[PDB]
């Protein structure tokens, strides 16, 4: 909401003014890799034990 | 040529090191040098 | 009314705690000054943006 200063004549005489404005988001995204390997694997499991 | 690290005195270490630095900048130090993904075969 | 409650005001404090971060006084103002290439970006080949 901008404000008013009054102001004299003869210069056109300024009215109340306001905005109205929205925004849009902006999506993203963010990687890791957390790679094993087979034997640790078949460890984990409970095979090769 | 050099011998491999040994991986189950590793598990119980002497002391940390406190720098942290990329290791391959100066490769030419060390003996055996491994450089590592998320895992591998050999560690097990 | 012209004016309302803001909704953001009816909320709780969280919980703060005591951080340690240098805070400079430049003009009128406080401001956390930071160089953060230590904490993050070291030994990670990323470079400082």
């Amino acid at each position: 909401h901008q404000p008013l200063i009054a102001r004299d004549g003869p210069h056109p005489v300024e009215q109340p003014v306001h905005n109205y404005m929205t925004k849009v988001i902006d999506r993203r995204a963010l990687n890791a890799a957390f790679s094993l390997a087979t034997e640790a694997i078949a460890l984990l499991t409970g095979e090769a034990l | 040529d050099p011998p491999g690290y040994r991986y189950a005195a590793a598990m119980v270490p002497t002391g940390s090191i406190l720098s942290t630095i990329e290791v391959a900048s100066h490769r030419r130090l060390f003996d055996f040098f491994a450089r590592v993904r998320s895992d591998e075969n050999s560690l097990y | 009314e012209a004016n309302r409650e803001t909704l953001d005001e009816l909320e709780s404090a969280p919980q703060t705690t005591r951080v340690r971060a240098d805070l400079v006084a430049i003009g009128d103002r406080l401001v956390f000054l930071e160089a953060l290439e230590k904490r993050i970006y070291a030994a990670t080949n990323v470079p400082y943006p």
